[PDB]
C-alpha cells in the first residue's frame, strides 16, 4: 500500500529513494535510559532522529507527545479502533463492559509492546487498570496476537479499523466489534521545518481529491474474497 | 457567547446595524475549550457577504475574503478543503471524520460513486434528479471530477439546506448530495425517520474539517496540539455525544 | 461457604457485588428494615470551616458532578 503511495509521491515530483526497515517491530516509546537520567526515543523515531533515516513512510500513530517534537503532514488513512475476537455474549461492545473495566485472568486482553496505543491509555487517568493488566501479556508484533487468539488463547485485542475488516475479509473467524471509537488519521511521519513538507502534503491532497484513493481501494480495501 | 453581524435596513442604502445575538454550538464550544486550555482572546462575529469561498475571477468573497485580505484571523465554523483553498491559506489538522454522502427516501438503490444511475436518467424508467446547495465547493468538487454531471446538475439545482429537506420528504427531490455527519444530524432527530443515508463514506470524498489561518501564524503550532489533546482524552468524543444522536 | 450472612454496609457492599465475578452473593433490599444513614463530614466544635465546606457540597450535588463521581466509582450491575 504505502509502496505505491511512495511511488505516486516519485511520479509527482522527481526524486530517488532508500527504502530499508526499521530494526525492530515497535514504534517507539519515550524510556528512561539506564545512566544519567535522560529521556531516549527508539525504533522509528529513535532511527529519524539521529540521521540515519530521513522520511517515516508508515501508518503512523498521531498524538499530541510526537507532534511537540516533530512535524506531522496530512492523514491519507482515517479510522478508529476495534477488538478483535473469534466466533452468550460473544461480543463485548467497546471499552464500557464492567468486566473489563475489573479484569481477570478469563479476559484475556493485551496489546503490541511498546505501542502508541499504550501511551493513549497511558494519557487516560481512568483506566490505569487496563495499564496494569496489559502490561503481563504485551506481544512483539500483531501477527503474534493473531496467531495467539488464532489458537484461542487471547481474547480481545484492540487495533485499527481497516486491518482488521481486510483480515476478516480473509479469515471468516475473526470478527470486528460494533463501536468506533478513537477516530483518527494515519499520516507520513516527517523531519521539522523542511522543503519536503509544503509540496508532499500538496501532493498528498492532489491524491485525496481524485480517484486514486479508490484505486488504493480497488487495490486492497474493496477487494474482498 | 455574544455575536455580532452588520445586517442593512434597506436595499436602496448600504448603511446597517450591528445587531448582536447570541451563539451556540459545537464550534462554539470548541472555540470555549480553546480559550480554557490556550488562554487567549478571541472576537467572534458573523459574516456579511455570504457563503464560505468562492474565487469569482481571482476575487474570494466570505471568510476567505476577510481571512485572506487579512481583516480576521481565523475561521472556528467549519470548511471544506481543496486544492486552492489550501493554495491561499494553511489549515489546521483535522478533528473528525466528514466526508460527502447522499440522501434518498433494509434495501439500497444506490451504492456510491459508481452508480449506474450517475449515467443517464433516461436509463431508468422514472425520471430522478439530485442536486447540492448553490454557491458550494461540492459543486467545485463535481466540476472537477465530472463536467457532464455539472450540466446534469445544471436543470437540477435548488436553493435551501431545509427547502431540500422539505422537498425530499414531500416529494419534489428524489436525491441530494452533502456532506455526511450533519445529514446523519438531521436524520437522526427526524420524526419518522423515512429518508436513509447511504453507506459510511466508502466510495465518497472522505475529508476531514479543519482551522483555516494565515499563512506564517504562530499560533499554528500551538492549534495543532490544543485538537490533539482535546481528541486525545475522549473530550471530542463527549462533544460527539452532546452534539450527535446515533439512533438505530 | 464458611459463613452463611455478613452484617456490614450498604454501599461498599453494593460496589463489591457490582464486581464480583459471576454475582453469586445476594444483598437484600436497599435498607427497608435496616437503619439507613447518611455519611457526612466530621469537624470539630467551633470551626469557622463548616459553612465553605456545606456550600461546597451543595455545589457539588447540586450540578451533577456528585452523580458524576457515583458513575465513575459505582457500577451498579447485577
Amino acid at each position: 500500500f504505502c509502496i505505491d503511495l511512495l511511488i505516486k509521491l516519485a511520479r509527482t515530483m522527481n526524486f530517488t529513494y532508500e527504502v530499508h526497515l526499521v530494526a525492530d517491530g515497535k514504534f517507539g516509546t519515550q524510556e528512561r535510559v539506564n545512566n544519567s537520567n535522560k529521556k531516549e526515543w527508539n525504533g522509528m523515531m529513535g532511527e529519524l532522529l539521529s540521521g540515519q533515516a530521513d522520511m517515516i513512510v508508515a501508518p503512523l500513530t498521531i498524538n499530541n507527545e510526537r507532534a511537540q517534537y516533530i512535524e506531522f503532514s496530512k492523514p491519507f488513512k482515517y479510522q478508529g479502533l476495534t477488538i478483535l475476537v473469534k466466533k452468550p455474549e460473544e461480543r463485548i461492545t467497546g471499552i464500557n463492559d464492567p468486566r473489563l473495566r475489573n479484569p481477570s485472568d478469563k479476559f484475556i486482553y493485551a496489546t503490541v509492546k511498546q505501542s502508541s496505543v499504550d501511551i493513549y491509555f497511558r494519557r487516560q487517568v481512568e483506566l490505569s487498570t487496563m495499564y496494569r493488566h496489559m502490561e503481563k501479556h504485551n506481544y512483539e508484533s500483531a501477527a503474534e496476537a493473531i496467531q495467539a487468539v488464532r489458537d484461542n488463547k487471547l481474547h480481545a485485542f484492540i487495533w485499527d479499523s481497516a486491518v482488521l475488516e481486510f483480515e476478516a475479509s480473509q479469515k471468516c473467524d475473526l470478527v470486528t466489534t460494533g463501536e468506533l471509537f478513537f477516530r483518527s488519521g494515519f499520516g507520513i511521519g516527517m523531519r521539522k521545518d523542511s522543503p519536503w513538507k509544503q509540496n508532499v502534503s500538496l501532493s498528498i491532497l492532489k491524491s485525496h481529491e481524485n480517484g486514486f484513493m479508490e484505486d488504493l481501494d480497488k487495490t486492497w480495501v474493496r477487494y474482498q474474497e | 457567547v455574544p455575536c455580532r453581524k452588520f445586517v442593512k435596513i434597506n436595499n436602496s442604502t448600504n448603511e446597517g446595524m450591528n445587531v448582536k445575538k447570541c451563539c451556540k454550538g459545537f464550534c462554539i464550544d470548541i472555540l470555549k475549550k480553546l480559550s480554557r486550555t490556550v488562554k487567549f482572546t478571541y472576537d467572534l462575529y458573523l459574516v456579511t457577504n455570504g457563503k464560505h469561498g468562492k474565487k469569482v475571477n481571482n476575487v474570494w468573497n466570505g471568510m476567505i475574503g476577510e481571512v485572506v485580505y487579512q481583516r480576521a484571523v481565523m475561521a472556528v465554523g467549519s470548511l471544506t478543503i481543496n486544492e486552492e483553498r489550501s493554495e491561499v491559506v494553511d489549515f489546521s489538522v483535522p478533528f473528525v471524520e466528514t466526508g460527502i454522502s447522499v440522501m434518498v427516501s433494509f434495501v439500497d438503490q444506490v451504492t456510491g460513486l459508481s452508480d449506474k444511475k450517475f449515467q443517464r436518467p433516461h436509463d431508468y424508467s422514472p425520471p430522478f434528479r439530485f442536486g447540492t446547495v448553490p454557491n458550494g465547493s461540492t459543486e467545485r468538487n463535481i466540476r472537477n471530477n465530472y463536467p457532464y454531471m455539472h450540466q446534469y446538475m445544471t436543470r437540477f439545482n435548488q436553493r435551501g439546506v431545509e427547502d431540500a429537506l422539505v422537498s425530499l420528504k414531500t416529494g419534489k427531490l428524489d436525491a441530494f448530495i452533502y456532506d455526511a455527519a450533519v445529514l446523519n444530524y438531521k436524520a437522526g432527530r427526524d420524526e419518522g425517520c423515512k429518508l436513509v443515508t447511504i453507506g459510511s463514506g466508502y466510495i465518497f470524498a472522505t475529508t476531514g474539517y479543519g482551522i483555516a489561518l494565515q499563512k506564517g501564524s504562530p499560533w499554528k503550532r500551538q492549534i495543532d496540539l490544543a485538537l490533539l489533546q482535546f481528541v486525545g482524552d475522549g473530550e471530542m468524543e463527549e462533544l460527539e455525544t452532546l452534539w450527535l444522536t446515533g439512533i438505530c
